[PDB]
């Protein structure tokens, strides 16, 4: 999980 | 009521001079610090296979974009892995940073773990040895830090809890950079995910950083040689309601004025959920805002100057230059925003 | 988590206006605000009976010298009583304040009291029925306030209780002000009281006004409509090591960027033991010291405006001219000094 | 990290003293310290006009009952104007109070007073001269205060902000009373106000008295010198769940058992809006609980003292032996279950 | 004001079932949790290299000692290698203590790091993937653990940045702990290292554990699967002002009440520097404090335990009985010591 | 002259003892 | 290797004890 | 007592 890149 | 000090005026000073460079004008940071899991969705989502030579090579394809990004590109933060990689040239990946007058970031954190007792809150871990790495971190080339905290707006959060525990453990990881001479950026990030409004974010905006900078005192914390990584001031992303950048410029503005020392160096902004333009336009209206604005407002952006580029790239190794130019493009843009220019007895005891 | 807001947007721009009206460029504070035993031992010190009309006369002295001092004094606070004497051809004092272009303040605390469990520490009493008091203020002519809390440096003081206890009453004080458009002047007044160096003054006024501003916070406090009443960083009364006033200026405005959000509309600083020239030199040196100031740094002076005046009227009234002169002197020296331009189961539970 | 004595042990040993005769083994508060208005309102209900010789007879008639209420009655709790007033025989009031064996108390609080910026939350005011109050009160007889914070669970309260200044000024006063040899009774009324579960009161005392106790810590408070006041913990009055008398004894002594240092001499309970029987069941389900309970498990009653009392009066002089007998089985009655020693479906139409 | 339980009841019985079993009436901790170059030290002053199997005999001597051990050990601390360390019979440690009705407990922390800008004060380490290591441990036999910070009486010492951060991360640990089936021992260890008397180490105990207690109670700790670990109240070991035991005892007992809430299952003192049969004789006082003690007070002792059994052993096989005797007698003194059933100048020339 | 132990809201018992 | 139980300052009773 | 004139 990524929450600059996944939305 | 009793000064130990913490720093020398040596220390101070080499801290200091850090912060500034990143924080120049014209300047912002390049965010490249994504772990091996995120950078395998990123490889997933444009076809290529997550090994280590396209991370590498895609990270390589950032470094060394041409010299246009020189004055654009103050810091760049890098994850673990890429510390210790190399470009086809032989050089190291910092010695790349450096040498287009980059200084280089590292980011120390090790992940979000729960807040028990919480409605799916979450502190950061990562402080043990801490001391150590941030020792043999700066001997290998990295002068910044990174930490990450998370907070989410909801019914009940963020909660007194994860407020207190964010801000220490913020301040503690800030505590151990210092004495290291690796400047810490403080990223207290409040996520845009809810249906809240502009209001509500504002608020919690400045409840949190109210709470950072108390612990930041509490902790002996030299503000001149820190940066802060906050969201800027905007609705929830399911918030119905439509607002203007002048707006979100004017409640982000608002939100630092009220909480942020001025002897903080810079602000450095995340994107949250914006788009590449969003994110530039947005940072433009926080530079042209008509109230005083006493540090250094620019970037720390990962997808916001990447996206382009790695659509661009492709997985192909014939689309260099066209994925590097859109990198460019963004650069360009961004160093325009951060300066206000951009157009798109037991009673004895 | 939640807004409920203290303020509406016309509350905030009432309040707002108030406070940049007292801070204005080249203005600051007149502190007449002496309680009756205050006033009655000036009296004394100038052979003067302490009659309530000498007190009465005194205070018409200061307030009628000449349109002079009208670009010098953007506020004139005072106490109770002089809220409600009048001026020889009729004119309630607020009124000829206001006449002046003055704002009028009014002191609303009720003292200190000492702290059980402290090495002589104090607190600040006057809560009680204080919103009916401001209400009432309001009506009578006045639109600011002041409360001074009072903290000492020694050997185990400030106490960790003295600075929260403190900064909590000082919010509490704010908070009633602001509900009845009245600008509160937060006044943490840490006295020069002992040996100390210029540093451990820095170190404490660090850690005061840290707490001070989260206090604020807590307690949901619009700053732009708030003011602030420090001492100056300076040594203690017995220290033996002497400094330039430059290194004053460093030491007040590295505390002040460190500790004081950009959103505090201004600063308007006590004399504690310094003489009329010093207080006045000193504030020139802050107002030139080479650091990004972002509020006014003025005068809240009391002694530092009045003691040539008081002396050279020496209760005789036809030394009415010759003590209005003085007080002029140093209206028009401490307006140059704050522009930088002065030059002298269970389980189941 | 540095000790300077708020109190001497002379001091220490007087406080201590006071707090363990109020609630001394089958020993409570009567709480008669309604105000002006409050009593008028009192004595309205009953038809009787609202002199200050009704409001003197009627505090006399609850002051003067027989002997049986002194085994009972560790302390009353007056209002200022009570405390000046005298009997028939020409005894002041705390005079009357003594010689029964009863410790004199006195309200000296001024009110709630609403926090900016919060969902209609309040703080207390009452600090401003309360020094000098105390040694004036002390001299004309109390040994004992009250002081009362309000905090209400909705949606967004009790906020951070009310918890803190609530126990900020409890601290504050408790500090006042000490310095002038008056036990503070430390009063963090949580209102039963509301339709939140058993569960959700539990957590709410639980947060409230932790931030209390760390308070009354940070200011210097003797403990053995002070008494609590808190609500059982219930349900809110507006909840349809249904619990038995035991599961509020354990959710109330679960709550003190988390929170309240053994050194705390006394917890006198308020009634909370209970019938006078039902506050008698819960009081002594609280002594049954079978946990630990290192503290004096009492009443501060008002009303739940009171409600017979005034009816069977109604104003009438011929009615006073009734009366004073409708307060002398409500303080038996209480007595007994502050020892765990008291024997004696429902839907209100009103409700709806 | 809103709940989100950290713990289901179930979790909540299964921690303080164990606690209650580690302070059972009679029972009390024998630390076994040395480090690998402390042990090497004990080794070296009994003329013993240091092996990993002089280690694993030196505490194997201890964890096989005969049954009159079993009604005095209600908990054993081991560190991670003696953990995984077998008996001679290839029975794993923790199945010894097991076997003998001991509950197994583990040192987790990761040691004491500087606090920045104090004078020498530091935190503790070791949260980092704490939740996977408690959560192996449980699997390994281990249902308690040992996290210590460290505490300094001094000029500006303990500074409220020390007392806040130590109580903070005594309250992370405590809570992930929980979330593992783990008992937290919560160890606030203010030393008694300097110059200070009594009422200082009492007063500096007092603000010490407020803000512990304050902690647990924001990080939603429950109390009752929890112990506290704290040295004794007593004068500095370099104050000249003598006590007697029943002094120490008061000072203890009365720092305690004013702090530790009743629903605390136990509190298992350190030994602080005392001799073996000192820090009985203090325990003992403690346990016949005429205060009411409503926590189990028992022993957490190392060296106290230990000091005799080491050197009649002096590394020889032969020397097993005569040394496991010395620890046997000294678990049993501590065993009376913790229900006060326990019955039995001096200047030292190296302090000049 | 609102009083809490008098005015407030009140528990079922209260209700049903007084019906 | 520090270990405060075994290394650190010790009470007279321990001195006495040990003589 | 005035601090502000009583140094």
């Amino acid at each position: 999980w990524d929450e600059d890149w996944d939305g | 009521p009793h000064s130990h000090p913490a720093l020398t005026p040596e220390q101070k000073k080499e801290l200091s001079d850090i912060a500034h460079r990143i924080v120049a004008p014209g300047k912002g940071i390049l965010a490249a610090d994504e772990s091996t899991g995120s950078i395998a969705k990123r490889l997933q989502s444009i076809g290529t296979e997550n090994t280590e030579e396209n991370r590498r090579f895609y990270r390589q394809l950032l470094l060394t974009a041409d010299d246009r990004v020189n004055p654009c590109i103050g810091g760049v933060i890098l994850f673990h892995e890429t510390l210790y990689q190399k470009a086809d040239d032989g050089r190291p990946f910092p010695q790349v940073i450096k040498s287009k007058g980059g200084v280089v970031g590292i980011k120390v954190d090790k992940g979000v773990v729960p807040l028990a007792g919480t409605n799916g809150e979450t502190t950061t871990q990562g402080l043990d040895g801490l001391s150590e790495r941030c020792a043999q971190y700066k001997k290998d080339g990295a002068d910044f830090a990174k930490w990450r905290c998370v907070l989410k707006i909801g019914e009940h959060t963020p909660s007194a809890l994860a407020i207190m525990e964010n801000a220490n453990v913020l301040a503690r990881y800030a505590s151990i950079c210092q004495q290291n001479g690796i400047v810490p950026i403080v990223e207290p990030e409040i996520l845009p995910d809810g249906d809240h409004d502009l209001k509500r974010c504002q608020y919690v905006t400045e409840k949190v950083l109210a709470a950072v900078y108390k612990a930041l005192s509490d902790h002996h914390i030299y503000l001149e040689g820190t940066l802060l990584k906050p969201n800027m001031v905007t609705p929830g992303h399911a918030c119905t309601q439509k607002y203007s950048h002048e707006e979100i410029a004017m409640a982000t503005v608002t939100a630092l004025r009220r909480t942020v020392p001025p002897a903080v160096t810079g602000v450095t902004f995340l994107s949250g959920g914006q788009s590449e333009e969003e994110a530039s336009i947005n940072l433009n209206a926080i530079n042209k805002c008509p109230l005083l604005k006493p540090w250094a407002l620019t970037f720390s952006y990962g997808r916001a100057l990447q996206a382009s580029a790695l659509k661009a790239w492709g997985g192909k190794k014939e689309n260099l230059k066209a994925a590097q130019e859109e990198y460019v493009k963004r650069a360009l843009a961004n160093s325009l925003a951060c300066q206000g220019k951009y157009t798109p007895s037991n009673h004895a005891y």
